């Protein structure tokens, strides 16, 4: 799953 | 010579009577059988509450006959103020005793004062204190009680069945229903006591405690005898209201009670309650127009809500007609829920006020009439327990107060609602006159009335059976059937419950009445009882009987769906309905009644269906019905299976789909049909029918009633919408019939060749099915096609009009008022570019014509037929009324013309043709066709919000937008604690109701209600009210609603003051350019209102009024200057591309194309000229801030503090998103820019922003690492409990990482640590699985 406006996943 | 007693007689039975009381000694029957009255010397009369013993001198005694007695008692107590005289008749008819009080002379009082003053010294209640009308010993041989108490829940019997032994003692032990049986007599008590008293389970009052039998032991020689007495009676009852005021209350009857003697009735070889329950039936009290009850099949909800006319009553009509095509003419019963006033929870309490938006009174009465011919009944929902300020009887007296003396507040929708006082209501005759008004409008035509909410407690702490039943009785002295919403509620006259019939409601506790005792005597009078419902249990475990199960199909709580209405009606309300053409005879082996739950003595027979349940019902021709269960097992499969017999041949077999939808059955009926839908009288023989089901499909073998044993064949029609389709002809072999079906698929089956249901479609509509129900047919019979296109009938739901290609759909206008106004509208959804256009014409000459392109808003409106939830076409449905305004020809010729202008190939639906007399002259054209003036005051709105529609700000919902009314001054900013105007001139608004900090439209105008045109001008004014500043505002937009597509301007605070809202508009090349109403992301300043003094108050609404929309005069122009205004936009603009998104980019490219199509064209003018001009200056304007916004992102992003300032101060949005929806604050959060975030939450920066993964500022934040950000957004006032799409919060994500002190500050803020995401796991759990013990430690 993807958080930031970059590449970040969590 | 001088005897102590009398005797009356009859044929059945003769009966000894005291002289000295109004008591019985003994009931001889013809055969010898014996049964006591009251053996000993008791003559207690209570008065209010006091007992006084009576003397010989007390009592005069008179045989008016060998069946009639008169006593005259005097009953005096100086001290408890109390001098009477009560004069009561005993009568015996065949096995009955009647025991009335025809006469109370009060010597303490003249009688009640005018305006029912409080009657000082007045007999309120009165009671005969162990009376022992009939009694039973412990020394008769099988000496039994059964007593019957309100049950609703589902687990809970209701029943108590016990043997009368020397250990019984009881004393004034109340019930609904008692019953004794002992040597050989059984015997119940009836009485019209409306006493309150002991009950099983029940949520509500209303009626619900209704105990009218006391059942008292005491000493006989050496027995125990247990005697039964009526309940205490009312007579003159002192009632206070809310304000303290005091009123007496006349008796609503005089006492009445009698008990029926019963041997074995049933012949069943034993003597029990269920022979005392057969003879009951003589003198029980029964509900009025019950008799129509075993008719109703078909139980439905027509739905109107905040003045959307979502069905007007000729619609109705038609879905009557479709009904009674699918069920081969079977009865109705339609609920009108919005029948008044706007809809549904407007208006209340004004009865009179039929909703004029609808059709009136006229349409009403039509429907009324027209739906009678095929069985159906019709009845409106009332409120006699909350009201609005609109409503005409609102007043300061009708208000309920609490103990403080302030207002006792309802629920707040569209307006906000107060209680009534329920006993004001009442002792002022205020109800009963609103009744009258009602009575007036619909003559005899209406079958019966709702009453919703009563019991519950919103009219007073009270609303007791007295009550309920003085309401009962003013609703049937108008002809009416009276039917409640509370399962338990109102025992004494309801034939309907609507959290009875609609079993998905409330839960297993607060269902219908669980009692096999009120179930034996009334099944067949009432839908008030426990139906199949797996989920439950108990008693709602496949119920032999059956139950009514509630569905409907016209917009009550968004139910649209036809197909699972008619499936639902085969399923268990036709087997339901057939067995309620019986009453219940025998019921042994009830598999609920237990030693446990207090029924030891239950009725049981191991020779009766191997022990297992059995119902045995007969009608009065001596046609008798067998219901079997298959085991009384729960765990068995058995348990669920249902044979039913009709005269001892299989009807009915098998188990039924589970009433809760959760599991498909097996069962298979064919049922026999032989009552008409009227008073349900027999058929005659060439109409007698059979109705036959199968739930999984296939052939079936079935043996055919009697008097069809000697046919050769059968006709057999498969049921439709269109009626009786597939004829076939099937053999009868030996008086057996084999018969293939489909899966859930209804049947009928004759003896001979059945004629077709006549039906004409849309009667008093002006046009012949204005609704397409008519099949593929209509577009032969009644409508006419023309053109190379294709018209169709489509949807196997609500059937609509389907356009493709060049066609004109034509029909004639009938019945229409030469020279009289009318508005003509259709419901229309666009997927095609080309127009859809509706038109009407006299002799080829145009009288008004009105199109749209490709529609641009879907429908929201929960209770209407074609909303967005409904898939007209790929998942969503964009209907919305297009209006035609017009005058009926002197000529008397007028035609309807619905078409489609395009070879597209994309479609155009079209639905419910509305032609309806109106008033409204608002619109003035230009030379050519279009728009020069729309004036809208909303005096005039044949339906809706019209020319706005209702957007999606609550999705599919009742919405809380409507047209507000004017009742002054209780409508008025400043009476009570409201602080804004409902209505702004005349006497209609358009109200929005709280509909704050959503972020998103509201309402808006559509091109097919008003048309801007692409590069003209006008000018937009408005009246209006707003709760808080910048909390609403006006929209402009183009095309579909889009978030960051619409210019937006925050209107400020106008509360309880008109504010004046003007603005100028230019179309869109497009022309879909629209204006509308939007709510902003601001709060609302409540004035430091508390509780509903914060949505009474208005700070969160708005009111619009007065809208004129004109065209105006622009700044003329050369092509010279259009040319150079194309120059100038492409040298800003055409390098820009890879800044822009690639959306905007093509927004950008094809204004400007269309734009220079205006100028380039050969012979264009200086309109065209100038409307080229005009659309590249708002092109210029949008282009403008489109990159002012995308600068603040990128200066967000970046950390330039002073670049944010710069840009907030030209006009860059605050709240802008990017592609993901990133707001610059998101931005500002994730890089860690703590200067930024307080800058931009300055401005006024959404802190609980979502972009497309759900993440706010809070979770970019916490997961970064940002203590400052973290604690800065936090107190702005972040939602620390806020979850993304997976449910993550941003504690979590802090747990992830091992961000320490931003747990500290979240968990300080009040973050919860129960909160689990979409896969279970808590902040703790995701702190172990990524290696982190110091996290874990904590908690
Ligand atoms: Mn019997
Ligand atoms: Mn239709
Ligand atoms: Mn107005
Ligand atoms: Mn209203």
């Amino acid at each position: 799953i993807h958080i930031g406006p970059g590449r970040a996943f969590y | 010579s001088m005897v102590a007693c009398e005797t009356l007689k009859t044929k059945k039975m003769e009966v000894q009577i005291k002289k000295n009381f109004p008591s019985v000694l003994q009931y001889t029957m013809t055969d010898g059988k014996v049964m006591y009255g009251q053996s000993k010397d008791v003559r207690t009369v209570e008065i209010n509450g006091t007992n006084i013993e009576l003397g010989d001198d007390d009592v005069t005694f008179k045989k008016v006959s060998d069946t009639e007695a008169t006593y005259t008692l005097k009953v005096k107590d100086e001290a408890k103020k109390i001098d009477a005289v009560i004069t009561v008749q005993i009568t015996v008819k065949a096995n009955q005793l009647h025991l009335n009080v025809t006469k109370i002379k009060n010597n303490l009082s003249e009688g009640i004062p005018e305006g029912n003053g409080v009657e000082e010294n007045a007999i309120q209640t009165l009671s005969f204190p162990n009376q022992s009308l009939v009694s039973v010993r412990s020394s008769q041989e099988n000496a039994q009680f059964t007593g019957a108490r309100m049950s609703s829940n589902t687990q809970k019997p209701g029943d108590t069945n016990f043997a009368v032994t020397e250990d019984t003692n009881v004393t004034d032990s109340d019930y609904t229903y008692g019953f004794i049986s002992g040597a050989g007599l059984s015997a119940g008590l009836w009485s019209n006591s409306e006493h309150d008293g002991t009950y099983v389970a029940a949520p509500v009052r209303g009626g619900s405690q209704n105990t009218r039998v006391y059942a008292t032991t005491q000493q006989t020689g050496d027995a125990t005898s247990l005697g039964l007495a009526s309940a205490p009676w009312y007579y003159h009852r002192t009632v206070t209201d809310s304000k303290g005021k005091k009123y007496t209350v006349a008796e609503t009857a005089l006492p009445q009670m009698a008990v029926a003697i019963a041997g074995d009735e049933n012949e069943d070889g034993a003597v029990n309650w269920q022979d005392g329950a057969i003879a009951y039936r003589d003198i029980m009290n029964n509900p009025y127009k019950s008799e129509e009850v075993p008719e109703l099949v078909a139980w439905r909800i027509a739905m109107n809500f905040g003045s959307q006319a979502q069905n007007p009553f000729l619609t109705t009509l038609d879905n009557v007609k479709k009904v009674a095509l699918n069920t081969d003419g079977l009865g109705q019963s339609v609920l009108l829920k919005g029948y008044g006033n706007e809809g549904h929870d407007s208006g209340h309490p004004d009865y009179g006020d039929i909703g004029q938006r609808l059709g009136g009174a006229d349409d009403m009465n039509t429907m009324m009439e027209e739906g009678s011919k095929y069985g159906a009944r019709f009845g409106v929902h009332v409120n006699a327990s909350e009201m609005y300020p609109e409503a005409k009887a609102f007043s300061e007296d009708m208000v309920r107060r609490n103990s403080a003396g302030g207002l006792s507040y309802g629920w707040n929708w569209l307006d906000q609602g107060v209680g009534i006082d329920g006993i004001y209501d009442l002792a002022s005759g205020s109800r009963v006159s609103r009744f009258a008004d009602l009575s007036k409008e619909v003559g005899d035509n209406m079958d019966f009335i709702y009453l919703d909410v009563w019991g519950n407690l919103t009219s007073s702490g009270s609303e007791d059976s007295w009550e309920t039943r003085k309401m009962s009785k003013m609703i049937n002295d108008n002809g009416w059937r009276m039917t409640t919403e509370w399962g338990s509620g109102n025992e004494y006259d309801s034939t309907f419950q609507h959290w009875a019939a609609d079993l998905t409601y409330g839960g297993y506790t607060s269902k219908g009445e669980n009692s096999e005792v009120m179930r034996f005597l009334r099944n067949h009078q009432k839908d008030s009882w426990v139906g199949d419902y797996p989920q439950y249990g108990g008693a709602a475990n496949a119920p032999l009987l059956g139950g009514y199960n509630m569905k409907d199909f016209e917009g009550w709580q968004g139910r649209n769906d036809y197909a699972a209405y008619i499936k639902n009606l085969y399923t268990h309300d036709v087997s339901t309905k057939f067995i309620q053409h019986f009453k219940v005879t025998r019921w042994v082996n009830n598999p609920l009644l237990t030693a446990d739950n207090g029924n030891a003595a239950a009725v049981s027979d191991p020779n009766t269906n191997n022990g297992n349940e059995q119902i045995t019902l007969k009608d009065s021709n001596g046609n008798v019905v067998v219901v079997s269960r298959g085991s009384n097992d729960t765990s068995s499969a058995a348990y669920r299976q249902r044979t039913i017999t009709f005269n001892g041949v299989k009807v009915a077999s098998g188990v039924v789909s589970a009433g809760d939808g959760s599991a498909t059955g097996d069962e298979s009926y064919l049922l026999p049909w032989m009552w008409d839908s009227f008073t349900g009288k027999l058929v005659k023989d060439s109409e007698q029918k059979l109705y036959h089901w199968n739930t999984k499909g296939g052939t079936t073998t079935w043996t055919l009633p009697d008097s069809w044993k000697n046919l050769s064949s059968v006709k057999v029609y498969q049921l439709t919408d269109q009626g009786k389709t597939n004829e076939q002809t099937v053999a009868v072999s030996g008086g057996k019939v084999t018969l293939t079906a489909d899966a859930e698929t209804p049947y009928v089956v004759y003896k001979g060749e059945a004629k077709q249901i006549q039906v004409n479609w849309s009667e008093g509509m002006h046009v012949v099915d204005a609704g397409f129900n008519g099949g593929s047919n209509t577009l032969t019979d009644n409508w006419t096609v023309s053109g190379s296109g294709k018209a169709e009938v489509e949807g196997d739901n609500n059937a609509m009009l389907r356009l493709t290609g060049k066609v004109d759909v034509s029909q004639r206008l009938t019945d229409l008022k030469a020279g009289q106004k009318y508005a003509l509208y259709v419901g229309v959804d666009n997927r095609s570019t080309g127009d859809a256009s509706v038109t009407v014409t006299s002799g080829g000459k145009v009288l008004a014509t009105n199109s749209t392109g490709k529609s641009i808003a879907k429908n929201y409106i929960k209770a209407y037929g074609h909303n967005t939830n409904s898939n007209t076409e790929n998942g969503s449905s964009y209907f919305q009324n297009m209006y035609v305004f017009f005058t009926a020809p002197e000529n008397g010729d007028a035609t309807v013309t619905l078409s489609h202008k395009s070879t597209d190939g994309a479609h155009t639906y079209f639905d419910d043709v509305r032609i309806v007399e109106n008033q409204y002259s608002g619109i003035t054209y230009e030379k050519d066709g279009t728009l020069k003036s729309l004036t809208n005051g909303f005096e005039n709105n044949a339906q809706g919000i019209w020319p706005f529609v209702v957007s999606g700000s609550e999705g599919v919902e009742d919405n809380r937008i409507h047209l507000s009314e004017l009742h002054a001054p209780f409508t008025r900013a400043g009476w009570d604690v409201k602080k804004m105007d409902d209505v702004l001139d005349g006497t209609w608004s358009v109200k929005v109701n709280g509909l704050t900090q959503k972020g998103t439209l509201v309402y808006q105008t559509i091109p097919q209600n008003v048309k801007f045109e692409a590069g003209a001008k006008y000018k937009v004014s408005f009246d209006y009210q707003s709760g808080s500043d910048d909390i609403y505002a006006i929209a402009v937009g183009q095309g579909e609603y889009s978030a960051g597509s619409v210019k937006l301007t925050n209107l400020k605070k106008a509360l309880g003051e008109t504010g004046k809202a003007e603005f100028e508009l230019t179309g869109g090349v497009n022309g879909d350019s629209w204006f509308g109403i939007y709510s902003t992301a601001t709060a609302p300043d409540l004035q430091g209102s508390t509780g509903n003094a914060q949505d009474f108050g208005g700070y969160k609404d708005f009111v619009l009024d007065n809208l004129k929309i004109e065209r105006i005069e622009s700044q003329t122009r050369t092509k010279a200057e259009a040319q150079d205004k194309v120059k100038e936009i492409r040298g800003k603009y055409d390098s820009k591309r890879a800044e822009l998104s690639d959306a905007a980019w093509q927004q950008y490219q094809d204004t400007l194309v269309k734009a220079r199509v205006l100028i380039n064209k050969n012979g264009a003018t200086a309109e065209d000229f100038t409307k080229a001009y005009d659309i590249l200056v708002a092109l210029d304007e949008y282009m403008k801030l489109k990159d002012l916004d995308r600068k603040l992102l990128e200066a967000a992003r970046a950390g330039q503090d002073d670049e944010v300032r710069i840009l907030l101060a030209n006009g860059a949005d605050v709240n802008t998103a990017d592609e993901t929806g990133f707001t610059p604050l998101h931005l500002a959060a994730w890089e860690g820019h703590l200067g930024i975030v307080e800058v931009l939450l300055k401005n006024g920066a959404d802190v609980n922003a979502n972009d497309e993964r759900g993440h706010t500022p809070l979770h970019l934040a916490a997961y970064t690492g940002h203590l400052e950000i973290v604690e800065v957004l936090l107190k702005n006032g972040a939602g620390v409990n806020a979850t993304d799409v997976i449910g993550t919060a941003p504690l979590h994500l802090a747990a992830m990482w091992g961000h320490l002190e931003i747990v500290e500050v979240l968990l300080k803020n009040g973050a919860d640590v129960n909160i689990q995401d979409c896969f279970g796991k808590t902040a703790f759990d995701i702190s172990i699985d990524n290696g982190n013990e110091d996290l874990a430690e904590i908690l």
